[PDB]
């Protein structure tokens, strides 16, 4: 996918690898090569009114 | 099995009536939802966001998203138009003068407070201070909301402008040019509106003060104890709510696919089998925005409604003195004050309610020379001995004179008649 | 609401002619450009308010209103041989 | 002007012209021709492929029968309130303020239009007002005298009784006020001579 | 129920009947099926 990957402070569990949302959609990561918890977020976006 | 009330018997005969003896300043409220909440869902971001590959095929399925943008614009734009019809219904911001003196009438828990940043009454305080994570959840797939475009500070100035107009002109600023009155006057005027006379008003103005002072003092303690009173408004606030996370929680449907992420789909199987996979997906939650859009349209048809309701209550209960029962105030309606709330108004109805009634003996009309004299203005009533004429709301006993009665034919054909003397000065 | 490029921001306050949201208002007024700004709500007025001054008019005007209501709409049908399923 | 007419005639006519938009549309079909997808399969693949179609039509014309309900039930309130204001402002004098025109309803006269009904009300604004020096009653040998029908105002020097719409200033006789009580309670009451024929 | 002349008996509950209902009530309820 895409989208904005930041230092997140959720406290992950060893064997927890994911995280979803309420959409069932993956709000968080785990990156494979270092142990670290990131954020997936979209960029900006919005509507466009002339 | 539920009760539809007490009992009561009233003593019905062709002689006895019923007159009140006082009278009590009763201050009740009302709330009208006006407005909502604005949302604005996108095109292709909710339907499958951060795919490339399904945004290309979204186009091969009529432009529905284009009619629901055009539905949420239109219903935003009418709560616009709803809050813009109750609140703005005068051209000109009105001022409180600096002596607060109205004849012993305190409106300090109603008017705007200087102090407060916020520029509200008390009364609007304990308002917005009562009707209250899911507003980031949402924005990331397409669910957003829209800012009104009239603030609550202009919602406050226009409320405040109107209570101004109201107590310094009554009525006049409404229909043409704010033309100014002392206040004693305009009670006088609401009081003869509804029947009373003047002098039950000038003779007992202070009564009148601190029974208006107590019930505005016991409208704001009712409206902090009781936590229901709040909830048309906060329904509001609640169903669409249930608008947008069930809308969420149409994300997580497959909707006969095998999953609900089309990257998972996208990955696995190759486009040539993937179509079949994700148009499913695509028509279920078409299908879903669509019904959510179905729906806010009758939510804001109601709300519309409502909105209209609370227009005509701005107009004839705030702007003037209805004789209407029941729709200005529970009683003799004597005046209004408007009130801003979360997307909605709240009307505070001071109305006039007889009370301490006393039993007293009534009579068609008398004779004195063989000429039936009818009441001009007023019943007569009777002591047990003596006979006097009184108005309709309030016992004032007064002599049965020529400028009190008028004289129609004789009293050979009326049913009740009695025999009485009348005074000629 | 957001981020308005392209028109500048004045601080006299104007009749709303644009609305844009959040007491924001654009239009475009004087070269001519479009500006954006807080909307008026009105005149500011102050009755000459006391115990003892009334405001008694002294004519008046007849003045006429137009108020637009509908009434009714084109009344349309369709048939399902010939939309859905063409000849 | 007329634009409360017209929206409800660009809307409907919009409410066809997506219902046109949404017949060429293949709704996940391989196009929007019937006699193309039958002349380009079989029959066994000409359900699959048309019942697609079939379900996007009628969601599609269902779409537009539910929307044109609420637009009728918005039309219904809307004739319900103009007969409303026939029947209070044309056949009477209403005092509902703001409801048969701005300022103190007169009359009204009602005028046809295309799908819409035009009221022009007739009302009554005042203007050329100014201030005077009012009281709530006056008392001439001890007894308060409250305005039957009016309001007491003053010239800076003499006091009338004039009508609470137009400034008509008449004499303070006996027949003009009413005597209620003594002048001790009233707060405002101030000395003056009353008339009597 | 001597109210002047005017005779409610039509509007008035009849305490005959075991509906405790008027005479219109009756025909109004024995019309909608
Ligand atoms: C009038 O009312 C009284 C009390 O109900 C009743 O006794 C009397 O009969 C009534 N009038 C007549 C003359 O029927
Ligand atoms: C009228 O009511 C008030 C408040 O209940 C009371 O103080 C006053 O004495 C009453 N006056 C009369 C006429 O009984
Ligand atoms: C009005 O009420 C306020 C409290 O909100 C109080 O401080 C003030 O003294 C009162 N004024 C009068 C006229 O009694
Ligand atoms: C009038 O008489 C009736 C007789 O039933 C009584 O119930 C009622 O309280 C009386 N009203 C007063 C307070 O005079
Ligand atoms: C009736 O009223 C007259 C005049 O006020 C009074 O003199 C008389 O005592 C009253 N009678 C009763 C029974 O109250
Ligand atoms: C009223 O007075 C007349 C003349 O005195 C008399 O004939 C008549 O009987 C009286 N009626 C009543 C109600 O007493
Ligand atoms: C109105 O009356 C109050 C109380 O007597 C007084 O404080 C105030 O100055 C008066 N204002 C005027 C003269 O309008
Ligand atoms: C009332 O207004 C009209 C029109 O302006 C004017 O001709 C007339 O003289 C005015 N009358 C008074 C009383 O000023
Ligand atoms: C007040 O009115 C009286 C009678 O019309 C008049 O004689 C007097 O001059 C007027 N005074 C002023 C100051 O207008
Ligand atoms: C009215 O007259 C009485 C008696 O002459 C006097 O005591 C009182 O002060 C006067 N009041 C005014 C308003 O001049
Ligand atoms: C009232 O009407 C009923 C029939 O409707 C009749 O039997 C009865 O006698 C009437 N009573 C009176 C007051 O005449």
């Amino acid at each position: 996918g895409t989208g904005v990957l930041t230092e997140s402070n959720k406290k992950f569990l060893p064997f927890q690898q994911f995280g979803r949302d309420i959409a069932d959609t993956t709000d968080a990561v785990r990156d494979p090569q270092t142990l670290e918890i990131l954020d997936i977020t979209p960029c900006s976006f919005g509507g466009v009114s002339v | 099995t539920m009760s539809l009330g007490a009992e009561n018997s009233v003593a019905y005969s062709n002689n006895s009536i019923a007159i009140p003896t006082n009278f009590t300043i009763s201050v009740t409220t009302e709330i009208l939802p006006v407005s909502m909440t604005k949302t604005s869902v996108d095109c292709t971001m909710y339907i499958c966001g951060d795919s490339t590959e399904c945004s290309n095929l979204l186009l091969q399925y009529g432009s529905f998203c284009t009619q629901l943008k055009r539905a949420l614009t239109g219903i935003a734009v009418e709560q616009d138009k709803n809050t813009q019809e109750v609140f703005a219904q005068v051209k000109q911001i009105y001022k409180t003068p600096p002596i607060k003196y109205f004849g012993g009438f305190n409106f300090s828990q109603i008017l705007p407070d200087p102090s407060k940043p916020s520029k509200r009454s008390p009364i609007e305080d304990l308002l917005f201070n009562k009707v209250t994570d899911l507003i980031c959840a949402q924005k990331f797939k397409g669910l957003t909301v829209l800012p009104p475009l009239l603030t609550d500070e202009m919602i406050a100035q226009y409320t405040s402008a109107l209570l101004a107009g109201t107590i310094t002109s009554g009525w006049t600023f409404g229909a043409g040019p704010a033309l100014q009155i002392p206040f004693p006057m305009q009670m006088a005027y609401r009081f003869n509106g509804i029947g009373v006379t003047q002098n039950v008003l000038y003779e007992n103005q202070k009564l009148i003060a601190n029974q208006f002072n107590s019930a505005i003092g016991k409208i704001q303690d009712s409206l902090s104890s009781t936590p229901s009173a709040l909830g048309k408004l906060q329904d509001v606030v609640n169903h669409n709510a249930q608008a947008l996370n069930t809308l969420v929680k149409q994300l997580s449907s497959k909707f006969g696919a095998i999953s609900s992420v089309l990257n998972d789909i996208f990955s696995r199987l190759d486009p040539p089998e993937a179509e079949v996979q994700i148009d499913r997906l695509i028509t279920g939650r078409l299908q879903s925005l669509q019904t959510y859009v179905t729906q806010q349209l009758i939510r804001a048809a109601e709300i519309r409604a409502s909105a209209n309701l609370a227009a005509t209550k701005m107009s004839e209960c705030v702007l003037g003195q209805s004789k209407r029962v029941d729709f200005c105030g529970k009683g003799y309606h004597l005046m209004s004050f408007p009130q801003s709330a979360p997307h909605g108004v709240v009307f505070l109805h001071v109305t006039y309610v007889p009370a301490q009634e006393k039993n007293f003996t009534t009579a068609p009309a008398i004779c004195h020379d063989g000429k039936a004299h009818f009441p001009r203005e007023g019943v007569f009533v009777s002591n047990g001995t003596h006979w006097f004429v009184t108005q309709r709301n309030f016992y004032e006993p007064q002599i049965i004179t020529t400028d009190n009665t008028f004289v129609s034919g004789n009293c050979d054909v009326v049913i009740g008649i009695v025999n009485n003397t009348v005074y000629d000065p | 609401a957001g981020c308005l490029i392209g028109a500048e921001y004045v601080n006299n306050s104007y009749e709303c002619d644009i609305p844009i949201g959040a007491g924001i208002c654009a239009s475009y007024q004087t070269s001519q450009s479009i500006i954006a700004y807080t909307m008026s709500l009105g005149a500011e007025n102050s009755v000459a308010y006391s115990n003892n001054s009334i405001a008694i008019p002294t004519n008046f005007t007849i003045s006429v209103t137009t108020e637009i209501l509908p009434v009714s709409m084109t009344k349309t049908s369709v048939d399902c041989t010939m939309y859905i399923c063409g000849d």
